[PDB]
């Protein structure tokens, strides 16, 4: 009983109203964009390597 | 290699003139320390050496070209005009060039692309 009551008192202190209008989705979208960029670059690079290999016969 | 002699000597004369140009250049920059730089003298000497080399080279190529290896030459007038292996090597070269141009185009596209993105938001 004592521990749970103390927890409830603390939770009142934090007071936890409406949800936190906090989101990390912006940085996530940006970082996914960067990963997609490096993916496109690596893809096209694999392609140009294939081409130069062919020519290099 | 006769026409080779002609062209190489031609280029040696340009090399003569350009070496003289840079020699006077180096002389102009000279400083007469007031310093102890001394690297100037090094470049001057080892530069002057190449000139000496090229002169003997020119004498040699001149001799070999006016050697006149059995040639009954006609005067320039009437020359102004008023083998399969060549074809094969030319064809192979043109093909390799085309492939190189595909490669260059691919790289161009990649560079345009990477530029578009980063410059858009980086």
């Amino acid at each position: 009983e004592a521990e749970l009551s103390a927890q409830i008192r603390y939770l009142t202190q934090v007071a936890t109203g409406q949800p936190h209008e906090g989101s990390s989705y912006s940085s996530r979208k940006d970082c996914q964009m960067a990963l997609k960029r490096v993916d496109y670059a690596r893809l096209k690079l694999s392609d140009v390597a294939r081409t130069c290999e062919q020519m290099l016969e | 290699n006769t026409a080779s002699l002609c062209r190489i000597g031609q280029e040696t004369v340009q090399d003569i003139v350009y070496r003289t140009m840079e020699i006077f250049q180096l002389l102009r920059n000279m400083q007469l320390p007031n310093g102890t730089y001394q690297d100037r003298l090094t470049k001057l000497q080892d530069n002057l050496r190449q000139l000496s080399v090229l002169f003997r080279k020119l004498r040699l190529v001149y001799d070999k070209c006016n050697e006149n290896c059995g040639g009954m030459d006609p005067i320039p007038v009437e020359q102004l005009i008023p083998r399969r292996e060549i074809a094969e090597v030319n064809k192979k070269l043109k093909q390799k060039n085309q492939q190189l141009k595909q490669i260059m185009d691919q790289l161009r596209n990649l560079i345009w692309d990477i530029n578009a993105m980063l410059a858009m938001r980086n």
